[PDB]
């Protein structure tokens, strides 16, 4: 795994082109996330 | 030590997690290539993941970050899609769950859009799609995502396409 940028704990990827996209985030230590919900689903064919 | 507790669809927790899943679908610039073509999901099950050791490992680190950032963990709830969701829920996140080739370097990636994490369920770029039909847009096979508690602390802002 890489390291966080010095003096930071994560990276935020801000969308700068696709006006409808939300943010994506990166962490470099596994201990910074807890997998709280497991969601089982199907994607639905549009009508 | 992991146990999985089913939430009832009548439970307010089931309902708020389902709503974050459905409301954060968007269209993707690949036209559905990686993740499939859909505007919404059929939610089949939501389970709470309970592991004391993994929780304490998270809260320990959360306090360290918080004390380095004026007592602000900057905690979010975010989606993660991965072929290794079964290993994650039992052993926790580690270096083996990193996206070595991601645009912000080798780290563990999370999304506010559920539909962005859906693109990684069967691998990077959707891999070859579902194991059974080799279809990245399979409407039959069961998929899983994680909705995760993530400590961001002081986050480096990368403007990006
Ligand atoms: O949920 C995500 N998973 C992944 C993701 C990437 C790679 C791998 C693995 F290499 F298969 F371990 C597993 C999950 N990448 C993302 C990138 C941006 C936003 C969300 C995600
Ligand atoms: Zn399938």
């Amino acid at each position: 795994m890489a390291h966080s940028p010095p003096g930071h704990h994560s990276v935020t990827g801000r969308p700068s082109v696709n006006g409808l996209a939300l943010a994506e985030y990166v962490i470099y230590r596994g201990e910074q996330a807890y997998p709280e919900y497991l969601i089982t689903y199907q994607i639905m064919r549009p009508e | 030590g992991t146990i999985l507790i089913d939430l009832s669809p009548d439970d307010k927790e089931f309902q708020s997690v389902e709503e974050e899943m459905q409301s954060t679908v968007r269209e993707h610039r690949d036209g559905g290539h990686a993740g499939g073509i859909f505007n919404r999901y059929n939610i089949l099950k939501i389970q709470k993941v309970c592991n004391k050791k993994l929780w304490e490992r998270y809260t320990h680190r959360r306090k360290e970050v918080s004390e380095e950032n004026h007592n602000h963990a900057n905690e979010r709830m975010l989606f993660h899609g991965s072929p290794f969701v079964n290993a994650i829920i039992h052993k926790g996140f580690d270096e083996r769950h990193a996206y070595i080739g991601g645009m912000f370097g080798a780290g563990i990636y999370f999304a506010e859009n559920s539909s962005k994490s859906n693109q990684y369920v069967y691998g990077i770029g959707g891999g070859t799609g579902c194991p059974v039909h080799k279809d990245r847009s399979c409407y039959i096979c069961h998929r899983q995502l994680l909705f995760c508690r993530v400590t961001l602390g002081k986050s480096f802002l990368q403007f990006s396409a």
